[PDB]
Formats: structure tokens, C-alpha cells, sequence
């Protein structure tokens, strides 16, 4: 979440489909709605390549309890995160979900 | 001399028998294009050089799968007049492969199979490969079953079907062509060795480690079994046993004909590195409920006749010890009408792996053909199957605009409810 | 061998099948010119169904370019594939039928139709064995649905035993592009009951959605949404055409889709739709490829299936796939969207598979469906037909070309009982 203006977006567009339960969430539909963000906000100035690993996982309730970004890495850059970067990294990213979900509920209140 | 012509009708018969010819030609040194770098007289022919022609029909009412076996690898083996196709296929649809689409093409098929009958001296039977919920797999099989009966009346017949599977399909209008194949064919067929892709499926997964397998795996495995059966024709063995062992040993009564089929060494090579594969341990496997090829629980129902088919480095000892095992066994059961039902063959040829194949090379092999009223339950629920489709009448239709009527399907409905009656009551004990 | 004889009337029919020869040359490498420049020998294997060989090895669409009007015709010919087709197979008038079904049925549909069937004749007894015919079109326009309609009871009552099946452009919930859309989709789908096999019905809002949505077009234009349309006929005549695990014809299809004569309105699909952003994060599996056609937001069609049961759905998959995986998905779709699913008709799914995939992909599918939710656009052509028909709106143009209120009541009156059949199955 180091960019912020992204996550912003991202966060205002999640908001009409998260609120639904997991059964009726699909991933391919989601990606519409990541690409969408990647378009709007500063993000897209920015390497091709690295943009074409970040995508989206749907981890297995609501909708808010099983979205996740996952950035996959295969091949010689794979040798520095090892399968347990990103199985730690995925471990800290929830809990900076949920510290950002709490305070745009927060500003929404105020 | 004791020729025998294989007969292989739609797509799934088609494919399984490119595999069983592979099977064969690598069996026995033939090369594919029929010539090598006696055993090799019951399946194939040879004329004046070298080349061997395949004793054998592929017939399909659709060109797709027979112009790629004529532009295969096995382009130049077989007879180019032998590859019988038509031009639409049956759709699907019993009616079109039987009387509509059938009736063009049948004539054509047994022309032929009368050319390879006389180039024959001595004639043991037919191998019909075809599949249960096709359109030409059901009517034209059936079709020309009823024409061989009317033609070869003693000749045996015996039949290869993909039975469909209690879950996975991929008709809808299954069932209807099932039920008409079994009245029709039952009325003029010795005895059908049955199989599932279904259970294929789960003996890849669970026994060759195999995650994502093809029809061409199952294909490679079914081929294996009809070269177990065939073993005895084709090889030297201590206990030789022909077809008319199989139609005599499996059929107690003349429509409960339905055996099924097993193959215990079914492993990987890793796998079959770490194990010692010996007689008990294959016939034990081969009585394994896990490892049917059909997808029925032999545990729900009662054993009427076994033909066990070891092959390779083989004791007859050992298979006598192994057989008194399984005996012993309290829940493998059996009609109490058969206090014998066991037919053994026993055959020195170990068997072929294929170049490409997932079955590892092993020393010895057994194919276990098992009469059992566990079939009953998959007969139960095809009809149950057909029953719904046929109260709401769908696809009812398609069937009688294309030369069958509504009183064929009421009958061949009458006809299945007697063969359940027929099953429960040989699975009841004697009084 | 399966020669298929194509027809496209209308603007919406002529564009639609410009698209969709665009993507058959594609699949089988026909040059602009109508040269064979591909590579593989399977694409000649079964040129017939679709093309004929010309003098100098030169390919030629069996296809009938039949409009109206003569702007479609030029815009055709002049744009790239225009130099494909046969010369004689421009069949137009000059007079545009406006947007009147009973002009383009009655009065000018009359000699165009008779020019049409001449040369249909000549292409049906060229062919060595007929397959059957295929119908792009749209029915809420004027020439089109009205000349579709003719041509369609002609063929059909030359060729009752050939299949004839339409891939027909439904008038949109929402927004109409035509004032009397209502009266020319009914009187349309009241003469597609009784003489079509399959009737893909086709709307342009779905469409829409799904290339805002899906392929997050910005601005998607009508060539977008006819090569969609395009992708879902190869899909079909490809099982049709290429070599596969598990073949299905037209017929096979028909057979496995239609349970009753009249119940054959079908939304179409297609499982690979990807933006061109997402195209590096999605795996393409078989379950990614039924969970994406079996979504209500991938059918080309304005009606949620969640609000009916599917009659039969009918998935040809196109690439090297394991049956095993087409399989077990097939049956978690049906176990998990048991609800969904008709209880009278057990495996109420088709499977064909096909070798080739289309061009530029690894694996694909196209989705057919036949289900009750097609009740909802036929309740909403009755409500608005019926509040234009009370009041006796626009008639005055269809009662004057020739036609009578009887057969605007004979029309409503076979609509209503095509949706009474749906809500009772």
C-alpha cells in the first residue's frame, strides 16, 4: 500500500461489491475493476513489465474478508522471494487492509 | 487359424481400437507400416512380402476420426477399403445410427466383414468396440449385431462398451440410446465386457499418479485389457482359453451377460520400482472395489463367475494359493448356484508396455472379467434416468422423426425392467 | 461435405457477417483475395463446408449478401474481404424498406426473395451434401428481420429436412434504436417459431456490457460486438469443421438443445474474454473457462439466467484440453447450480470438444443456452407490442404495405404461447 493514490481508487470502486457475499463473487470479474484503477490513477505511468504480474487472488463470509492482491514472481527474481515472501507478505497485507478499511469507514462517519 | 475379426464402430470404438492395434503391432515386431524388421495369424493377415494387414473393420458414419487414422502413423497399415465412414454422423441419436443413417452404410460393412470372414480359415467370433451413449456407437452396433446373427448365427460376438457412468457424461440423451442398445444387442449378443470412464478416471488418479489423463490413457488401458484377453489366441500358455470359454464361463443365462473388467497392475514406475508385484498381491488387487473399471461396489452385490487372466512369469501354484485367498475372503461373495466360478488362463507373454505409455514394465499381469449382480445398481439408475426423460417426453422427438416410434421406446423400457427382475431374482439364494 | 449455405440480410446481418467471414479466412488462412496462405493441412481438410474452390484455387465464400439497400452492399464490397465474395451474391434493391417489416416481407421482399432463392438454389446444388443454412440478421429492422423471415419459410418449406439456424440481433431492454422494433421482433419471432432449428438470440446491450466490463473497451465500436458474434458462430461450425475429441455437428447440437419443437431461442457465450491488461494475470484453465461462461454477465443476451432454469446448455470447447477436467467441471456447474438446472432432464449438458483453437489463443469455449429466462425478452417484446398495438400505433404503414390487424393478432397470440411453454417447462 505505498502508493496510496491507487489504493484510494481501489478502494471506492470495491465498495458496491465487497458488500455482497462470497458466493456470489467471481474473480474475472473483479479484474475489470483492478485494471480500471491501474487506468485512473498515477499508476499508470509505470513499467510495462511489473504491471503485468500484479494482479488479484481470491483467498478461501464477505466480500471484504477474501480479497487479496497477490504480484507473482517466476524465474531468476524468484530465487530472492523463495515462495515464503510471498507467504508473508500476503500475512502483512491483510492486516494493512483492514487498517485502511477502517479508517475510510471512519472518514465516511465524519 | 483361430482368426478372429475386431469390429470398431464410432468415435470411442475408433480410437480404442487405434490403441488396441498399436497394442498389437507392438506386440508383436510389426512395424506400423506393416512390416517387420504364427502368433501374429489371429489378428492379422499376410499377403505374399512382409506387410500385414490387421484383421479388422473401422467403421464410423463420420469422416472426422477415420481420415485421421488414415493420415496417422498407421496411415499405410491398414486396408484403405477396411476404413468404412460415412458422411453425416448419427448425432447422437439411436434412430439415426439404426435405421436412418445406418441403413446407408450397413450393407458397405458387411460386404467387407464377409471379404475378411472368407479370407479367414477358421472364424472364432467378432470384437465389437463401441460406445453405449453414442448415436452410431448404438444404433449402428446394434444394427449390425442383429445383421452378424442373421448372417454368422454360431459365430460368438463379443462386445468392448464404454458403459456410461453413474456421474460424469457427456450426452444428455444418454440414456435413450443406452436402453435401446441394451434390448436391441441383448436380444443378439453373447457376452459385453463393460467399462467406465468414470472409473478409469479414478484408477489413473489414485494408481498411475496421473492428474489430468486423456481418452488416450484410458484408451492405452482398455488396450491393455483386450490384449490380456486375446493373450491365450495370440501367444503359448499353460492354461490356453479361447472366446468360447469367455461366452461359456461368464454367461450363466443368456441375457445376464453384462461381466466387467479389471486390470490389477495398473502402476507408475516409481511406484512399481518400490513394489513386489506377485500373484496374491495382483489378484488381490484385481478384487480391490477400488480398482473396477466400472463404477459399481462389488460389495453390494454377489459374485456369479470370475475369468482370471494371468500373463507372464506366472505359477499356477501361486495362482491356486491366490484364488483360495480370495475364496477364504468373507466380503467378496457369491451365488450360492456357483459353488465353482472361476475360470483361469494363465498365458507366458508378459505384457507390452507401450513407448509414451504410463504403465510401468512389469513381469507378470492378471484381467479379471467378474459376472456380478452389482450391476443391477447401474442398470437401476440408467432406467431411473430414462424413466424421467421419458415421462416429461423430451427429446422424444429427434428419435421418432428420424424412422423409430414411441412404442419402441415403451418396449425397450419393458425390456430393461425384465433384465432388473432377472438380476434380482439370480441374486436371491436357492431355497 | 456439410456444406453450410450462409445468408446475411440487413444492415446489422451484413456487417455481422463480414465480421464473421473476416474470422473464418482467419481460421482457415484465406487471403483477402481469396488465396489459401496458411499453414496447417487441416485447414483445407474441410474448406468445403464453408467455402468453394474456384478456378485458380481460389476460395470463395458460400455466402448470400442479400439487403435492401444498396449502401451496405458497396461498404461491403469496397472494405477489405469485400473482394472475397462472389459478384453474383449481391442480391439488393433500391428502395430501403425503411424500418418495415411488412414492406421487406410483401412488397419489395416479394422480387428480391425470388432473386435470392434463384441464387440459393444454384449454391444448394453445388454443394455435394447440405448441412444445412445459417441466418445473420437483426429483428428489429426492416429488410432484415422481414426478408430474413421470408427467406427463412421459403427455404425451409424447399429444404424441410436441412438445418436452419439464426443468429438474430433481439431489440434491447433498454434502449430502442427503432420506433416499431416491437411489431417487426414479433411478427419476426412469430414466423422464427415454426421454421427455425436454432435461433441465437443476440442483443447489442449485453454486448455492450460485456465489452465495457469485461474487455474494458473504452470505446467499443460495431466491430467489436460482431467479432464477438463472429467468435460464438466459429465456435460452432468449428466443432463442426476441425478434427476433435468429441465431435458435434449442427444437428447433434439441435438435437441436445431442442426437447420440444418450439423451445429453441438460445443465448450465446464466450469463455476467453479478457481485457488486454488482464491478459498477463489470468490462468487459462477449463475452470476458468466454464466459470466464466456459465456467468450471467458473459451471455450475449439481456436475460439472467438466475431468473429461469436451464432447459440444456450445449459448451463446445476449442484447444487441447483433458475430457477428464471438461468433465468434472461439467458436473460441479450442474451439482453447485442444481437450482438452476431443469429436474426432468438429467445432464442437461452437451460437451463437444475440438483440437484447433481460434487464432491467438491456447484454449477457448462457446456457451449455448437453452433456458426459460428467454420468457423475460419475450414478455418484454408482448408488453411493448401490446401498447402500441392498443392504441394502433405506426400500423397505419404496416396495414397500408398489405398486411391486416389479424396477423398482428395471430403474432402477439404465438408469442404468448411461446412464453406460456417456457413458464410451464
Amino acid at each position: 500500500l505505498g502508493q496510496g493514490d491507487f489504493i484510494r481508487h481501489l478502494m471506492d470502486l470495491l465498495k458496491p461489491e465487497l458488500v455482497r457475499p462470497a458466493t456470489t463473487l467471481y474473480q474475472h470479474n473483479l479484474t475489470g475493476i483492478l485494471e480500471t484503477a491501474v487506468r485512473a490513477t498515477n499508476a499508470q505511468f509505470d513499467s510495462p513489465e511489473i504491471l503485468r504480474r500484479l494482479d488479484v487472488r481470491l483467498l478461501e463470509d464477505t466480500g471484504w474478508d477474501v480479497f487479496s492482491l497477490d504480484y507473482h514472481v517466476d524465474g531468476p527474481i524468484a530465487t530472492v522471494f523463495t515462495r515464503e515472501c510471498m507467504s508473508h507478505y500476503l500475512r502483512v497485507f491483510n492486516f494493512l487492509w483492514r487498517a485502511k478499511r477502517m479508517e475510510y469507514i471512519l472518514t465516511d462517519i465524519r | 487359424m483361430r482368426e478372429c475379426i475386431s469390429i470398431h464402430v464410432g468415435q470411442a470404438g475408433v480410437q480404442i481400437g487405434n490403441a488396441c492395434w498399436e497394442l498389437y503391432c507392438l506386440e508383436h515386431g510389426i512395424q506400423p507400416d506393416g512390416q517387420m524388421p504364427d502368433s501374429f495369424n489371429t489378428f492379422f493377415s499376410e499377403t505374399g512380402a512382409g506387410k500385414h494387414v490387421p484383421r479388422a473393420v473401422f467403421v464410423d458414419l463420420e469422416p472426422t476420426v477415420i481420415d485421421e487414422v488414415r493420415t496417422g502413423t498407421y496411415r499405410q497399415l491398414f486396408h484403405p477399403e477396411q476404413l468404412i465412414t460415412g458422411k453425416e454422423d448419427a448425432a447422437n441419436n439411436y434412430a439415426r445410427g439404426h435405421y436412418t443413417i445406418g441403413k446407408e452404410i450397413i450393407d458397405l460393412v458387411l460386404d467387407r466383414i464377409r471379404k475378411l470372414a472368407d479370407q479367414c480359415t477358421g472364424l472364432q467370433g467378432f470384437l465389437v468396440f463401441h460406445s453405449f451413449g453414442g448415436g452410431t456407437g448404438s444404433g449402428f452396433t446394434s444394427l449390425l449385431m442383429e445383421r452378424l446373427s442373421v448372417d454368422y448365427g454360431k459365430k460368438s460376438k463379443l462386445e468392448f462398451s464404454i458403459y456410461p457412468a453413474p456421474q460424469v457424461s457427456t450426452a444428455v440423451v444418454e440414456p435413450y440410446n443406452s436402453i435401446l442398445t441394451t434390448h436391441t444387442t441383448l436380444e443378439h449378443s453373447d457376452c459385453a465386457f463393460m467399462v467406465d470412464n468414470e472409473a478409469i478416471y479414478d484408477i489413473c488418479r489414485r494408481n498411475l499418479d496421473i492428474e489430468r489423463p486423456t481418452y488416450t490413457n484410458l484408451n492405452r488401458l482398455i488396450s491393455q485389457i483386450v490384449s490380456s484377453i486375446t493373450a491365450s489366441l495370440r501367444f503359448d500358455g499353460a492354461l490356453n482359453v479361447d472366446l468360447t470359454d469367455f461366452q461359456t464361463n461368464l454367461v450363466p443365462y443368456p441375457r445376464i451377460h453384462f461381466p466387467l473388467a479389471t486390470y490389477a497392475p495398473v502402476i507408475s514406475a516409481e511406484k512399481a520400482y518400490h513394489e513386489q508385484l506377485s500373484v496374491a498381491e495382483i489378484t488381490n488387487a484385481c478384487f480391490e472395489p477400488a480398482n473396477q473399471m466400472v463404477k459399481c461396489d462389488p460389495r453390494h452385490g454377489k459374485y456369479m463367475a470370475c475369468c482370471l487372466l494371468y500373463r507372464g512369469d506366472v505359477v499356477p501354484k501361486d495362482v491356486n494359493a491366490a484364488i483360495a485367498t480370495i475364496k477364504t475372503k468373507r466380503s467378496i461373495q457369491f451365488v450360492d448356484w456357483c459353488p465353482t466360478g472361476f475360470k483361469v488362463g494363465i498365458n507366458y507373454q508378459p505384457p507390452t508396455v507401450v513407448p509414451g505409455g504410463d504403465l510401468a514394465k512389469v513381469q507378470r499381469a492378471v484381467c479379471m472379467l467378474s459376472n456380478t449382480t452389482a450391476i443391477a445398481e447401474a442398470w437401476a439408475r440408467l432406467d431411473h434416468k430414462f424413466d424421467l426423460m421419458y415421462a416429461k417426453r423430451a427429446f422424444v422427438h429427434w428419435y421418432v422423426g428420424e424412422g423409430m416410434e414411441e412404442g419402441e421406446f415403451s418396449e425397450a423400457r419393458e425390456d430393461m425392467a425384465a433384465l432388473e427382475k432377472d438380476y434380482e431374482e439370480v441374486g436371491v439364494d436357492s431355497v | 461435405m456439410r456444406e453450410i449455405v450462409h445468408i446475411q440480410a440487413g444492415q446489422c446481418g451484413n456487417q455481422i457477417g463480414a465480421k464473421f467471414w473476416e474470422v473464418i479466412s482467419d481460421e482457415h488462412g484465406i487471403d483477402p483475395s481469396g488465396n489459401y496462405v496458411g499453414d496447417s493441412d487441416l485447414q483445407l481438410e474441410r474448406i468445403s463446408v464453408y467455402y468453394n474452390e474456384a478456378s485458380s484455387h481460389k476460395y470463395v465464400p458460400r455466402a448470400i449478401l442479400v439487403d435492401l439497400e444498396p449502401g451496405t452492399m458497396d461498404s461491403v464490397r469496397s472494405g477489405a474481404f469485400g473482394h472475397l465474395f462472389r459478384p453474383d451474391n449481391f442480391i439488393f434493391g433500391q428502395s430501403g424498406a425503411g424500418n418495415n417489416w411488412a414492406k421487406g416481407h410483401y412488397t419489395e421482399g416479394a422480387e428480391l426473395v425470388d432473386s435470392v432463392l434463384d441464387v440459393v438454389r444454384k449454391e444448394c446444388e453445388n454443394c455435394d451434401c447440405l448441412q444445412g443454412f445459417q441466418l445473420t440478421h437483426s429483428l428489429g429492422g426492416g429488410t432484415g428481420s422481414g426478408m430474413g423471415t421470408l427467406l427463412i419459410s421459403k427455404v425451409r418449406e424447399e429444404y424441410p429436412d436441412r438445418i436452419m439456424n439464426t443468429f438474430s440481433v433481439v431489440p434491447s431492454p433498454k434502449v430502442s434504436d427503432t420506433v416499431v422494433e416491437p411489431y417487426n421482433a414479433t411478427l419476426s419471432i412469430h414466423q422464427l417459431v415454426e421454421n427455425t432449428d436454432e435461433t441465437y438470440c443476440i442483443d447489442n446491450e449485453a454486448l455492450y456490457d460485456i465489452c465495457f466490463r469485461t474487455l474494458k473497451l473504452a470505446t467499443p465500436t460495431y466491430g467489436d460486438l460482431n467479432h464477438l458474434v463472429s467468435a460464438t458462430m466459429s465456435g460452432v461450425t468449428t466443432s463442426l469443421r476441425f478434427p476433435g475429441q468429441l465431435n458435434a455437428d449442427l444437428r447433434k447440437l439441435a438435437v441436445n438443445m431442442v426437447p420440444f419443437p418450439r423451445l429453441h431461442f438460445f443465448m450465446p457465450g464466450f469463455a476467453p474474454l479478457t481485457a488486454r491488461g488482464s491478459q498477463q494475470y489470468r490462468a487459462l484453465t477449463v475452470p476458468e473457462l466454464t466459470q466464466q461462461m456459465f456467468d450471467a454477465k458473459n451471455m450475449m443476451a439481456a436475460c439472467d439466467p438466475r431468473h429461469g432454469r436451464y432447459l440444456t446448455v450445449a459448451t463446445v470447447f476449442r484447444g487441447r484440453m483433458s475430457m477428464k477436467e471438461v468433465d468434472e467441471q461439467m458436473l460441479a456447474i450442474q451439482s453447485k447450480n442444481s437450482s438452476y438446472f431443469v429436474e426432468w432432464i438429467p445432464n442437461n449438458v452437451k460437451v463437444a470438444v475440438c483440437d484447433i483453437p481460434p487464432r491467438g489463443l491456447k484454449m477457448s469455449s462457446t456457451f449455448i443456452g437453452n433456458s426459460t429466462a428467454i420468457q423475460e425478452l419475450f414478455k418484454r417484446i408482448s408488453e411493448q407490442f401490446t401498447a402500441m398495438f392498443r392504441r394502433k400505433a405506426f400500423l397505419h404503414w404496416y396495414t397500408g404495405e398489405g398486411m391486416d390487424e389479424m396477423e398482428f393478432t395471430e403474432a402477439e397470440s404465438n408469442m404468448n404461447d411461446l412464453v406460456s411453454e417456457y413458464q410451464q417447462y
